[PDB]
């Protein structure tokens, strides 16, 4: 004791929202490493519009302990500009920029490449999903009309009849206005960020002014939730798990918070605590960790009081163009350690942590090879809902200012419930003209 | 005997509610197990200390107590030795510019914090002391020195100068005076400007949020306004009021120990 | 003469250094960084612009947003406290079966962690696990609205910033003779005109100073607003303003003028209260 | 204004100290009573009591038959000067006096007008505009005064005003109490713990003791019959010289040969419970130097010589102690009178006597005096009251 | 205990404020000298001086012989008492007043003898381990003297000791401190003010005004011959009455007559140039009531009524106060007084008669005066000084 001296330890920065899986990941990696070196989690904030404040404050402030980070899929081409989140191209040994686009989704992998030249290495992806409850509702909605259909046909009768999405003045709120714009035939900007593209064309205008309408509709209706202008990822599961709702609409990662919450006791109408075969289910730490057919077992169970859909369209001829999202994975400028950290990059990636995160933390792996596999189909049922929403995804703007302009755009659709379609339109034109332009100052 | 006794024990019983209402509620929160902490139930059933269970296995509690006591300590040392050797000057001399001298001392106790946290982080990136011990003692004496100049003062001001020369009358060497007599009539004030610039130094966050990155010099409250619960996916009420009550008990239990010191000091001199 | 001169002029050399070198110098530093076109995502080409970037506040509007939002939260929370306070010292000084006891009670919230005790109001109106919001009327969630919100967190202040209060202003009181008091109540003091006419008079000066500390306190509220709202929803107070344009937008340019603006304003606070009402120095 | 009535009040604590038991005394109207006393005896105790500031722990005191146990200070119309001058600083002199007619609601003009009445009454019409700091501890008591007497209330409660004052201060504005007082009328209830001032000034005096008023009478006759050995020592300035020795047919058995006394004493000295030793006391000015007296006044007075080991010029008169012939005088209450100072009976068996300045007998010349024999004060063994006087029923 | 002998000590002030002048003064051993006069007369001035902590302009002053103008307070081997008792609250009694020794130097065994016995002194043996603070104020005087005695100085400096203390205890204890001192044939200075501790204690009473020795010497010679009209007016209780008066050289012109006197004393005035207007002083003491005393010394003396307006019962001595229709006492020396007092020509020319008890004149009755014609002394409103005694120079 004294002085407690050991190699290198890689720094490992994940959202807190997956601490506890990618801690199990960097166990599983520091095996095949031997003692060369080890790496060791760090958790940010749960909020992506506050993950890159920490993680800016601490490039800019020079902190020489942060080597990798795991950066949210639209700062790359701000990360990229800014000097840090230095480019594959110069790894010391020479093989990031072929080990990331390898095995990679053909969508996510374009989300990395900022003049075409790759800055990140995907490790995940998301897409949202319709969470319902198949013993109240029947036939889910496929439509948000329907949805709010649904929702009041509930409330009549006395029932959970809230529909639980993200609402807060965070990036949740702007990631679901983008998802209906553009799946309304709209855009924010225009295909190169340089003029907005919002309230110019009068089909836009009608766009943008429907995707307003149906955020106004919901949050103003009967038996809503009361508390809706304060909800995000996190609060929307729970108070889905809780019984307090009949729909949700929320990325894949609460399938496997559903199970594992519904084993260690929890959700209601659900036990899962009274069957013996569960016994000891439940590992030391707290995950799930089925054997291979207690999963089965808790899975069928769950089967008829717990189900999914695809994402609710706008307009019910055309489907949605459900807005994509994931992590990158991406390394410091100020690290000493540039070549260690490019290696338990690709180690961290692989097809066996890849699979164990998909798996046991309900994040959809991004290895396009895995979705093709019949186990992992069997332990992952929405895989094909989940490939089917990546292929016609509605991406963000990608331009440098964007973490600029979704922050104006939160803003100005802060109180939902406090929204007039028509001017509220013609409003976001000039937050957005000044978010491009960097005028004024933001909330 | 009759009227007075029942009369100050329902008005005095008022304010132990008050003051101990806002803790026995999240500590209460703190015990109640995952299922049935979300019923609006002031007193739980079936406590389980699984919150603190889960909050003790771990180690980001300990290595951000022990930063906050030692980054305190290395404060008040120095703030008491520097502001002492200013005191006993201000309450016993008369150089030009006392006055401005104490108004400063008073003002700048209350400096906005936020007046501070740019400069000080542009030049902390760019001179070395980011995330380090001194790079938060170098701001925290801002608001330690002033108020023990304060302190000190008003304690001082009380202190039987005349013995300095009844020292000088019966005695020798007026070193071995201001050795002897006052060292020992000016060792309580130091002892309770300690105190109180240490326990001054706590209730920091923005200084303490905004210039300190890792776990080397994360603060208590930084270390619990960043935190979310112990487990990923079960519900996070019950556990952050278990680490709030974990990482507020030390200097609950500190301020009980001393509130004589610390009602004596803040009220300068009375009671 | 000349001796205890130039003692004084080496014993308050160190701490007058100390003072200017932490406090003097990084306020002259963001007047000058005040000036710039400084941006961090950009670090290399910065230029001197003159004064465009206080235009841009002045003419702006979350600024005047956030001014409003926290003189508002001051001048009412500084009532309260001041209110709570006195009545609470004459408990505290004038009780008669427990005084160790309720001082130990008034003490447990003044040592407590400025966050928990935000984290314990913020749990306490929060619907179907709060106690307090379980007896509004079903259905209100008053942390989304704004006025609502703002009157939790000037509870939240209150309860947390009156021990402080009414130490300082027993101060003050424990210097008043008792006999003073039987005298007026021999005239016939009411036990109301006794106070408002011989008590407060008399301790002017501790009110006054107490008024200071609060008020200088209070204004830079940071923590229960960034705990219960986090500032969204117009209710960020202006230490938000510039936390949130110095981390989120990178602009030192402006987050440094939004500073200096700040000082120059509890500037004119500190003004008001030295010239007008005294607010002397204890030490007189 | 009116006579004060008392009906067994005492102060008893629940913790053990027990201050009065069960009094009985009327506050005639306009008298200059005063109460004296040892420190803590009751004094403050009962002005408190009768001030409604303390408790009683039971009795009645009725201001002529009017409840007021029950009453609040401020509805009682009485009035009082603390002699820590109670004065607020923070409001000028004229604000001082007024504040009481402030609270009466009264016409603010005819407030003022009072004010300058009672005032110009003390002469403090240019400290009226002034603080209590740009004034004297003179001025300060006259402003207390002040503020006392424009309430016209039932009664005065004055607290040893100028016990915190120079003496000539004291004595000059002692002798203007009593002018104010009498010219005033009103009944008056000083309290204090000095004897002179009640002899100068009481109309009558109280002395208490422990929450027993030992004797209730004029300063001439507590001058003249102190009623038991307490007061004698209390009352007083020095107290007269003790001397002990036992009973006799015809007199007492003095240190200095046989004293005889009148039939009449020797009757009622007889009439009180046979003690075994008797407490002999005599004032100083009583005994003289018989080398300047007539012989007509040795008829009855016994002489003897004695030698002085304490010699001074104390003005008109010395007060001369000299190394007499006499033992420690022993009681079974003079016990708890002798602890008082802490140097008692040092300088026992030397006596004081007051005579003039003339005689020049210097310490080692021994000078005979003599003194009247029936000018002493005689004590029982066991109540140490004055055995001249019969024990009463 | 050695000798203290001053020489024409000056001042300078910065604000060039006159407290001394030329001081000459031989403060003689075994003799307790006393230093009494009013605030800012120079007493505490001359004291600290003693101590050396005020310095002087020139002058001249040695104790055993060497110059001590520029001698260090810790070096001239000089006990002080301080009248707020100086006491170390970190230290207990014993180690209060071993302080000093342990200060010098000396040895532990020796030190923790002496402290003992210098206890035993002051009878502190029985609390010599309590703190200042939980002793009463009478003992914190004790823990002072304990100081004092230890280190056995060449000279005491009890500066008013009994400042805070009260009347009987302040008697009792100077009595002690006097024959402490004679115990101990220390050279002491006792600055007070009090004329009573002044005037029972000194063997060479020195009065200051201003920075004026006005007269240097024995109580007595001051007591019979006051030098002028300050001694004369804050020496005396009561002080001496004072009679304005016409100029006559063969007596002196009274608003009620001549005195007939012996005509040395108008030799001894006309000795001087004429002065223009003169005061005629006699003592309380002197004047006794007529309708007791014959004519038989009154022969010679001046007599006639004055209207008693208050009047005053002590017991063994009567009180009256008495104006009559003779002009205000008005003097030069007067006038630089007059700032004293407060209650101003309200009873001017109002005197006391020192008269026994058996003396019963009447209120409001103007009654003769009798008193002894040579016991009235001439001093001029002029020149202030008593013309009963030469000018010498
Ligand atoms: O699936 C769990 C993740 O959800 C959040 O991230 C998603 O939501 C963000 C905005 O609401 C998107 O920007 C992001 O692309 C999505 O992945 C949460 O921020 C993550 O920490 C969770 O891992």
């Amino acid at each position: 004791c004294g002085a407690d001296s050991q190699g290198l330890v890689v720094s490992f920065y994940t959202p807190a929202t997956d601490g506890a899986t990618f801690t199990a990941i960097a166990q599983r990696c520091n095996q095949q490493f031997g003692g060369r070196f080890t790496i060791a989690q760090v958790s940010l904030p749960r909020s992506p519009n506050e993950q890159r404040l920490q993680l800016a404050r601490r490039l800019t402030g020079n902190d020489r302990t942060l080597d990798v980070m795991a950066l949210d899929v639209v700062w790359t081409a701000e990360f990229a500009e800014a000097g840090w989140a230095l480019p594959l191209s110069d790894d010391p040994a020479g093989l990031a920029e072929n080990d990331a686009v390898a095995d990679t989704l053909p969508g996510p992998l374009a989300t990395a490449g900022w003049n075409h030249k790759l800055y990140a290495a995907p490790v995940t992806t998301n897409t949202q999903l319709l969470w319902y409850r198949p013993d109240l509702v029947n036939s889910p909605p496929t439509d948000w009309n329907a949805m709010i259909a649904e929702a009041a046909r509930l409330h009549a009768a006395g029932e959970p009849s809230w529909i639980a999405v993200q609402a807060n003045q965070g990036e949740g709120l702007v990631v679901w206005f983008n998802t209906l714009l553009v799946s309304a035939g709209g855009s924010v900007l225009s295909e190169d960020g340089r003029h907005v593209t919002l309230t110019d064309t009068p089909a836009h205008r009608a766009a943008t002014v429907s995707a307003l309408q149906i955020l106004k509709s919901v949050a103003t209706t009967p038996g809503a939730d009361p508390s809706i202008t304060r909800t995000e990822e996190g609060s929307a599961r729970l108070a889905f798990e809780q019984g307090k709702a009949a729909l949700e609409v929320n990325w894949p990662f609460v399938f496997a918070s559903m199970l594992e919450n519904a084993v260690k006791g929890g959700v209601p109408f659900l036990p899962l605590n009274r069957i013996p075969q569960l016994a000891g289910s439940i590992n030391d730490i707290g995950t799930f960790t089925p054997s291979d057919e207690q999963f089965r077992i808790a899975y069928d169970a769950s089967q008829q009081v717990f189900g999914f859909a695809p994402y609710p369209a706008v307009a019910p001829g055309q489907p949605a163009k459900v807005t994509i999202g994931g992590l990158n994975l991406a390394v410091a400028k100020t690290t000493r350690h540039r070549a260690e950290a490019f290696e338990a990059v690709r180690c961290l990636r692989d097809q066996h942590n890849q699979r164990y995160v998909s798996l046991e933390g309900g994040l959809p792996a991004v290895r396009a090879s895995l979705y093709s596999d019949p186990q992992f189909q069997a332990k992952y049922p929405m895989h094909a809902i989940i490939r089917q929403q990546l292929t016609d995804a509605a991406v963000r703007p990608a331009t440098p200012v964007y973490q600029a302009l979704s922050i104006r755009l939160a803003a100005v659709l802060s109180p939902i419930t406090e929204i007039d379609p028509e001017s509220t339109a013609d409003e976001l034109a000039a937050q957005a003209q000044k978010a491009i332009d960097g005028m004024g100052l933001l909330p | 005997g009759a009227r007075r006794a029942t009369y100050w024990a329902v008005l005095d019983t008022l304010v132990v509610g008050y003051a101990l209402l806002p803790v026995l509620w999240i500590f209460s929160l703190s015990l109640k197990p995952t299922s049935t902490v979300k019923d609006g139930k002031l007193i739980p059933s079936t406590v389980t200390f699984d919150n603190y269970r889960g909050i003790f296995r771990g180690d980001l509690f300990s290595s951000a107590l022990i930063n906050s006591i030692g980054i305190g300590l290395i404060t008040t040392v120095i703030a008491v030795v520097l502001g002492a050797m200013a005191a006993y000057a201000v309450a016993r001399l008369e150089f030009p510019g006392k006055r401005l001298l104490i108004g400063a001392a008073l003002l700048i106790t209350m400096f906005p914090s936020i007046s501070l946290v740019t400069p000080l982080f542009n030049i902390e990136r760019a001179i070395g002391l980011f995330d380090t011990w001194p790079g938060l003692i170098l701001p925290y004496i801002t608001f330690a020195l002033p108020l023990a100049i304060y302190t000190l003062s008003a304690f001082f001001r009380e202190i039987p100068w005349d013995l300095e020369k009844a020292a000088k009358m019966d005695g020798a060497t007026p070193g071995q005076a201001f050795r002897k007599v006052i060292v020992p009539l000016a060792a309580p004030g130091l002892v309770t400007a300690a105190i109180l610039v240490f326990i001054f130094a706590w209730n920091d966050l923005l200084l303490a949020l905004s210039l300190t990155a890792t776990k080397a010099a994360i603060t208590a409250p930084v270390a619990i306004a960043n935190f979310t619960g112990s487990s990923q996916f079960e519900e996070p009420t019950g556990s952050i009021a278990a680490g709030a009550i974990v990482i507020t008990i030390p200097i609950i239990v500190f301020v009980l120990i001393f509130q004589r010191r610390i009602v004596a000091g803040l009220t300068s001199g009375a009671v | 003469r000349m001796a205890e001169r130039r003692l004084a002029f080496m014993l308050v050399a160190p701490a007058a250094m100390l003072m200017v070198a932490v406090t003097a110098y990084p306020i002259g530093y963001a007047l000058w960084l005040s000036l710039q076109r400084n941006n961090l995502a950009t670090p290399n080409d910065t230029a001197f612009i003159g004064l465009g970037n206080y235009h841009t506040i002045l003419i702006d509007r979350y600024w005047w947003t956030a001014l409003a939002v926290t003189l508002a939260i001051t001048a009412v929370s500084v009532t309260i406290e001041f209110v709570l306070g006195l009545a609470l010292a004459l408990v505290m000084h004038r009780t008669l079966i427990g005084k160790g006891l309720v001082r130990t009670a008034v003490l447990i919230p003044y040592g407590i962690v400025t966050v928990v005790a935000s984290y314990s109001w913020y749990y306490a109106w929060t619907p179907g696990t709060g106690y307090l919001a379980n007896l509004l009327p079903y259905d209100s969630a008053p942390l989304t609205q704004q006025i609502p919100s703002l009157g939790i967190v000037v509870i939240a202040e209150v309860w947390k910033t009156t021990p402080f209060m009414s130490l300082l202003l027993l101060a003050g009181l424990a210097l008043v003779p008792e006999d003073l008091l039987r005298a007026a109540q021999v005239d016939g003091a009411s036990a109301w005109r006794r106070l408002t006419k011989v008590i407060l008079p008399m301790i002017k000066p501790a009110i006054v100073v107490a008024l200071l500390f609060r008020t200088l306190d209070a204004f830079r509220i940071f923590d229960n607003i960034y705990v219960l709202t986090g500032g969204s929803n117009n209710t960020g107070s202006v230490s938000i303003l510039g936390y949130d344009n110095l981390f989120k937008g990178f602009n030192v340019g402006l987050g440094s003028a939004i500073s200096v603006l700040i000082f120059g304003c509890v500037a004119v606070i500190a003004f008001i209260f030295i010239k007008l009402f005294g607010a002397a120095a204890p030490g007189g | 204004m009116a006579e004060i009535v008392l009906d067994h009040v005492n102060k008893s604590y629940p913790d053990g100290h027990t201050a009065v038991r069960d009094l009985n005394l009327t506050i005639a109207d306009g008298e200059f009573l005063i109460l004296v006393g040892p420190s803590g005896c009751g004094k403050t105790t009962t002005l408190n009591m009768i001030a409604g500031l303390e408790d009683i722990s039971s009795g009645e005191l009725r201001i002529a038959g009017e409840r007021v146990n029950e009453k609040a200070p401020k509805d009682r119309d009485i009035a009082m000067v603390f002699q820590s001058y109670a004065l607020y600083p923070h409001m000028t002199v004229r604000q001082n006096i007024a504040f009481p007619l402030t609270l009466a609601k009264m016409r603010k003009a005819d407030i003022a007008q009072k004010v300058s009445e009672t005032a110009k009454i003390l002469d403090l019409t240019n400290l009226l505009d002034r603080k209590p700091s740009q004034l004297s501890g003179g001025q300060r008591q006259r402003v207390a005064m002040g503020r006392a007497i424009v309430r016209h209330p039932k009664a005065f409660l004055m607290d040893e005003p100028l016990s915190n004052l120079d003496a000539k201060l004291r004595v000059q504005m002692r002798g203007e109490i009593a002018q104010l007082q009498r010219r005033l009328g009103t009944t008056t209830v000083y309290v204090t713990h000095d004897q002179t001032e009640a002899m100068t000034l009481g109309d009558r005096v109280v002395v208490m003791y422990g929450g027993i008023a030992q004797q209730i009478g004029t300063p001439e006759e507590l001058y003249e019959r102190p009623a038991n050995l307490f007061v004698a020592g209390f009352i007083g300035s020095p107290a007269m010289n003790f001397f002990p020795a036992r009973l006799t047919a015809i007199g007492l058995t003095l240190p200095f040969g046989e004293v005889t006394l009148a039939p009449e004493v020797q009757g009622v000295i007889a009439a009180h419970p046979k003690p075994e030793n008797v407490i002999v006391g005599v004032r100083p000015e009583h005994i003289q130097d018989a080398a300047l007296i007539d012989a007509y006044q040795r008829i009855r007075a016994l002489t003897f010589q004695v030698k002085v080991n304490l010699v001074e010029s104390l003005g008109a008169d010395k007060y001369l102690y000299f190394t007499t012939e006499s033992p420690a005088v022993h009681s079974v209450q003079l016990d708890e009178l002798a602890e008082v100072e802490g140097e008692s009976a040092l300088h026992e068996n030397q006596f004081v006597a007051r005579v003039p300045a003339e005689s020049k007998v210097a310490i080692g010349q021994s000078v005979e005096l003599a003194f009247d024999t029936a000018r002493l004060a005689v004590f029982d063994a066991d109540s140490g009251a004055n055995l001249t006087i019969p024990h009463r029923a």
